[PDB]
């Protein structure tokens, strides 16, 4: 029913318990309350309704004071119906925003709390206050400041005369009128006055700014008006752009809506296995566990292993193992890794679980005393390594059930010691013709051991001449020996600015050392906010690998978040749909948390977003459910009842996409919206404004998809860069929950299998009628050339003609990449039916043929030239842990098809041959 | 200083694929039972929280009830109002019942996450018990693949017998 006994809580003592309707709004309840609270004890004691605000413990297990009382009970989600009467006064902002944050990120503040952690409560306290510094700060810059700050430009990677038609904030009127393609805004805004003043006349231009019709985009700044997507949209389309001139104050509007050193201690390293809890294993078996130091995955020492204990729940050891290194050459990122082991007894090992342990803590203290490791189970993987140095260093969350390892750290020194300050590492760190050639080669990729003293001995030569090698230099220092990474760490220090390319390569696991992605994170500094974009979501996977929870990634990716809102937007949702993932729950909570602090005006916009994706959820839930039951026409009707119930109606409507949140979703579009056929029956949600569509897809991860369209769409970008326009269709994908996202609806759009009931022809002529069929055939040789390169490159197999797409525009682009890497080599595809569409259904059109054959001989040699770009780029989302990018055979598949060991005389010849073959073998299939 | 027919052995190789595909089918529906299992029972704790919570705030009341109560009832007794004392009474006695119904769900859920946590730990020893095998069928997979490349055979052979 609707219906809900609530109780309520009265600052008397006294207690009331009533029906009311879900659907009621608080301040409903709060009236029904008052008039109910009259025929109970005390009430002449109570002041009115408007002293009071109710609180609730919600879904999160917080007490939240719900000062917007406009909230129905059924959004508010209180864990038990439950309301109790409090004070309103207090400091409401911040327990208003507490309580937010808690419901946004989908984890409760306390639970940061009730860790007892100084490290968390530190990097709360630091991140917190910058980000609320930055937000303060940006509250007192210009309109201009905080336009650039929520709506970057929109341009295009980069004279006709084509009108453009104007219009003035709240006004039925409009002006159509033509400008230059190479006119900068301003003249657009300085004509459209004149035009307004000569037909009551007087402001300047400056007082302006240029909206999109019915989107946050806008057009500003001193880039010629080409350059903007939207008008480079329109001006290839056809179509006049749709343009409103807002005023500098409603834009302001929207803005106000001791003395022991670390090298004197020259004694081996050494710990005390004492015992393990809740272990399920053989009982026929014996346990056993290996321990081993790493630096990044180099090992440090030699392993050593514990002795055999019968297995059991609570095994015993109490043993000491010591390690082959002294405590004076620990580095800093020093890693202490455990994995436990069930073995037949000596007379297939099964790795049961593991757990590593950084031996120096975030405030660069050498650690003493007990720890209690809980841990993370061993997963059977390809390369069975016995230990997990690249696993997370963070204590399995699951503190109730999961298994645990306890150890004690011997105390070393009577007072405390610390690695040593940077000052005293400068200070240690300080002090032929034939092996300069030598020197060269080797540096044109896995270094021998012989190779590795060479580089050693002439790292002062490879600061001087190869700079760019900083990296190999970095995997052949002695990581074991606190002299030789004194000697390192000096020359890094001094060590040349590097290009972003060299540096994304610095943030791979291989690169612990704190000093080293500070070096990394300072060359990244360059980076343009559109560039940035493009790398997002790589840099939020490396923080994976990060050891401590305040480092340089984080506070980088934090300032580039706050000073755009774009980056913002962004970096919410790929920490918000990991936020279910135990590894990094609390790392991306509290970076979600200092985010939401330091953009209270975005929060409200991803509060909106989060709403309609839990409404989506719960009625993808239904349809699926009611799917298995009843055909398809009852469950479409039984879908749009549910959608049209007002609390679902609500949250629906009037949001910013995910996707794009330039992009606004104003009305439902409830007899539109349906269920596609695949398994997981996805959601097809189509909304108007002044159309837009997006799909709502739960139980498949979407990841693999999104990387495969940020590939493309930065294949795109890059030809792009050289003139090279392959009219591609990189549209938004996005997770945003466990096994959950959106994808964006192309419109005007039909599957091959559909349009094919020669047929291919026929439609692009029936869409393009007469002189527009050139246009047409045109966007799909580009198109279709550009798919080709791609799909080749990244291994993509499995294309087919439900799976490949036509827009009536004429471009041809690809849907559904679960599989890429080949996941065998993927050949070369050319397909007939679009040979015959590209030579315009002639059986022989040379001219037109080698024209796509160009096009697609250029895209793969661009794509050539910066293929150490996408080598890293893949190398840093190892990190994500998608079965298809797992190891260096993976990668490896990207060196190949780009040809990379080989010249581009090479490449290109055998791209040819394999071009070749490919068209023979289309008339084969 | 450092074995059958070809045919022999890749019947074997493709015996041992399909044991080993269908092991990694088992562990993988296993895994899958840990992950959901992880999450509903850190959920269930999360709701105990809540719960612990929604009491607490139960007992403020009371407290507050009582520390409030006194004047009024002592008010109301010099004024001869006994059935405004008796409403107030009656009316914390309905408190303190609905106290215990919660208390009670607590339990409830307290009860089913121990339940819960014992699953967990018999899904993590199947799965222990599973990766001897599945590690094991693995190795040999590959052993019988490395004997049939150095013996020469072909790709496509190759790829027949491992489905
Ligand atoms: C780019 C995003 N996108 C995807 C998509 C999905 N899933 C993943 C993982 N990626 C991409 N499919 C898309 C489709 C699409 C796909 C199949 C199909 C149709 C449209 C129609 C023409 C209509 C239809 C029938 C019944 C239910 C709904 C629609 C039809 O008969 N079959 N159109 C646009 N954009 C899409």
């Amino acid at each position: 029913n609707q219906s809900v006994v609530v109780d309520f809580l009265l600052p008397t003592g006294v207690y009331l318990n009533f029906p009311v309707s879900r659907n009621a709004n608080l301040s409903t309840i709060k009236q029904l309350l008052w008039h109910r609270a009259q025929y109970e004890p005390l009430f002449h004691m109570l002041s009115g309704p408007e002293a009071y605000v109710f609180t609730c413990i919600n879904q999160t297990a917080e007490q939240q004071e719900l000062e917007d009382e406009q909230r129905r009970l059924c959004d508010v989600q209180p864990f038990l119906p439950v309301l109790r009467l409090v004070a309103r006064e207090g400091d409401r902002v911040k327990k208003l925003i507490n309580s937010q944050i808690s419901l946004l990120i989908g984890k409760g503040l306390h639970e940061f709390d009730s860790l007892c952690d100084p490290e968390v409560n530190d990097f709360r306290a630091k991140m917190c206050q910058f980000c609320e510094e930055a937000a303060a700060r940006r509250q007192q810059l210009g309109w201009e400041a905080w336009l650039q700050y929520s709506f970057p430009l929109q341009l295009e990677p980069s004279n006709r005369a084509l009108l453009v038609n104007v219009k003035f904030e709240g006004s039925e009127e409009s002006f159509t009128f033509q400008v230059s393609t190479k006119d900068v805004p301003l003249a657009l805004m300085a004509c459209a006055l004149r035009k307004k003043a000569t037909v009551r006349q007087v402001e300047q231009p400056e007082d302006y700014t240029l909206q999109v019709n019915g989107r946050h985009e806008y057009l500003y700044g001193s880039y010629p008006l080409c350059q903007f997507q939207y008008i480079c949209s329109c001006l290839h389309s056809g179509l006049t752009p749709h343009l409103t001139m807002v005023h500098s104050s409603s834009i302001l509007a929207m803005r106000d809506e001791s003395s022991v050193s670390l090298w004197s201690l020259e004694q081996p390293f050494r710990i005390e296995l004492i015992q393990g809890s809740k272990v399920n294993a053989d009982e026929r078996m014996k346990l056993v566990v290996q321990a081993g130091l790493f630096h990044g995955n180099e090992m440090l020492c030699k392993t050593v292993s514990s002795s055999e204990v019968s297995v059991c729940s609570e095994p015993v050891w109490k043993q000491r193992l010591e390690f082959d290194i002294n405590i004076c050459d620990l580095p800093r990122m020093a890693r202490l890794c455990f994995a436990l082991y069930a073995v037949i007894e000596k007379a297939a090992d099964c790795p049961i679980a593991w757990a590593n342990l950084m031996l120096f803590d975030y405030k660069d203290q050498l650690k003493t005393g007990e720890r209690c490791l809980y841990m993370w189970p061993s997963v059977p993987d390809e390369k069975g390594e016995l230990l997990n140095p690249t696993g997370t260093v963070r204590s399995n969350p699951n503190t109730d059930s999961a298994a645990a390892l306890l150890i004690c750290l011997p105390e070393v020194a009577p007072h405390p010691v610390y690695y040593p300050a940077l000052e005293k590492i400068l200070e240690l760190g300080r002090h032929t013709e034939e092996e300069q050639l030598q020197l060269r080669e080797i540096l044109e990729g896995e270094l021998y051991e012989h190779e590795k003293d060479l580089v050693w001995k002439l790292r002062h030569e490879v600061q001087e001449h190869f700079p760019e090698a900083l990296a190999r230099l970095l995997l052949v220092t002695k990581w074991n020996k606190h002299e030789d990474v004194a000697q390192m760490l000096y020359l890094l220090c001094s060590w040349p600015e590097l290009p972003v390319l060299s540096a994304l390569e610095l943030l791979d696991f291989s690169f612990p050392d704190c000093h080293v992605g500070s070096f990394a994170i300072k060359s990244l500094r360059k980076l343009t906010d559109d560039e940035l974009f493009q790398y997002l979501l790589q840099l939020v996977q490396v923080l994976k690998y990060e050891s401590y929870l305040d480092c340089e990634l984080t506070k980088f990716l934090l300032d580039r978040a706050l000073a755009n809102r774009k980056i913002g937007h962004f970096l919410f949702w790929h920490l918000r749909s990991e936020m279910h993932v135990p590894s990094v729950a609390l790392r991306f909570g509290l970076i979600l948390e200092a985010y939401c602090r330091g953009s209270t005006h975005h929060m409200k916009v991803l509060m909106k977003q989060g709403e309609a994706l839990s409404k989506l959820k719960a009625l993808n839930d239904f349809v699926k459910l009611s799917s298995q039951k009843t055909p398809k026409p009852q469950t479409k009707e039984l879908m749009h009842l549910c959608m049209r119930q007002e609390a679902y109606l609500e949250a629906l409507s009037h949001l910013q996409s995910p996707l794009d949140p330039s992009t606004l979703l104003a009305e439902v579009c409830v007899e539109q919206c349906t269920f596609m056929d695949s398994k997981m029956k996805p959601l097809w949600i189509m909304y108007s404004n002044e159309s837009v569509g997006i799909i709502f897809k739960n139980g498949d991860d979407l990841r693999q998809d999104m990387l495969t369209l940020q590939m493309i769409q930065l294949m795109d970008v890059l030809w792009k860069q050289e003139g090279l326009d392959l009219r591609m269709t990189p549209y938004g994908c996005l997770p945003t929950g466990d096994r959950t996202g959106l994808i964006e609806v192309v419109l005007r759009s039909d599957t091959i299998a559909n349009i094919q009931l020669d047929a291919l022809l026929n439609w692009l002529k029936s869409k393009n009628p007469g002189e527009a069929l050139d246009r047409a055939i045109e966007e799909f040789t580009l198109s279709c050339a550009g798919y080709c390169v791609a799909t080749y490159v990244l291994g993509i197999g499995d294309r087919h003609s439900d799976n490949i797409m036509i827009r009536e525009s004429g471009q041809l682009f690809h849907i559904d990449f679960g599989h890429f890497l080949g996941n065998e080599r993927v050949p070369f595809i050319l397909t007939y039916d679009f040979v015959h569409v590209i030579q315009q259904g002639k059986t022989n059109n040379s001219e037109k043929f080698e024209r796509f054959r160009g096009y697609c001989e250029r895209a793969y040699t661009i794509l050539r030239r910066h293929g150490l770009l996408f080598l890293h780029l893949f190398a840093l989302m190892r990190a994500a842990g998608l079965p298809e990018l797992s190891c260096s055979k993976d990668i490896q598949y990207l060196k190949d098809s780009l040809a990379l060991g080989k010249t581009e005389e090479e490449a290109l010849k055998h791209f040819r041959v394999k071009f070749n073959e490919a068209l023979r073998e289309s008339w084969k299939t | 200083y450092q074995e059958d027919n070809i045919e022999a052995v890749g019947k074997k190789l493709h015996e041992y694929n399909t044991q080993f595909q269908e092991k990694s089918r088992e562990y993988d529906r296993l895994y899958e039972d840990y992950t959901r299992t992880s999450q509903e029972i850190q959920m269930k704790r999360t709701a105990i929280e809540a719960f612990n919570e929604t009491i607490k705030i139960f007992e403020e009341q009371c407290q507050t009830q009582e520390r409030y109560s006194k004047e009024y009832i002592e008010k109301f007794k010099r004024e001869g109002n006994e059935t405004e004392i008796q409403r107030i009474m009656h009316n914390y006695e309905k408190l303190k019942s609905r106290i215990s119904e919660i208390v009670d769900s607590r339990r409830r859920l307290e009860e089913d996450l121990k339940k819960q946590a014992a699953e967990y730990r018999e899904i993590d020893k199947r799965m222990n018990s599973i990766k001897p095998d599945l590690i094991q069928l693995r190795k040999t997979r590959d052993q019988y693949l490395m004997w049939l490349t150095q013996k020469g055979v072909r790709q496509k052979k190759l790829n027949e017998w491992l489905g």
